[PDB]
């Protein structure tokens, strides 16, 4: 009746850890993707820039 | 008191004596049960041991 607690907060752990790391993995990826794309629209502004 | 001191002298030398084996009796009797744990545990240990290059449990992706 205990170890059904114990293993249950257990797995309770196992499961907080791995949705952590997905999640992670999705936040950091569509962060990376914005950044790309940011990066190539101030790269065809550079291009349409004027002035000197 | 000299005599009394004489005789206290003698007993604590031989107190001493036996409150460090005993001391070091209880150690040793300690480590072997610790022993024992340990040689009970190593059957534990599957064949091959342990793949100590890898993580025991992989909790997520790696993408």
């Amino acid at each position: 009746n205990a170890f059904s607690s114990f293993d249950a907060c257990r797995t309770g752990l196992l499961k907080q850890q791995s949705a952590a790391v997905e999640n992670s993995l999705v936040r950091q990826n569509m962060a990376d993707v914005r950044a790309k794309a940011l990066f190539e629209r101030r790269a065809v502004l550079l291009d349409l820039v004027e002035g000197k | 008191q000299g005599i009394k001191t004489v005789y206290a002298s003698c007993r604590y030398r031989k107190l001493n004596e036996r409150e460090i084996i005993s001391d070091r009796y209880t150690w040793l009797h300690e480590r072997m049960l610790e022993d024992e744990v340990e040689r009970v545990l190593l059957e534990q240990v599957p064949a091959g041991g342990f793949d100590k290059t890898r993580p025991g449990l992989l909790l997520g992706p790696s993408t």
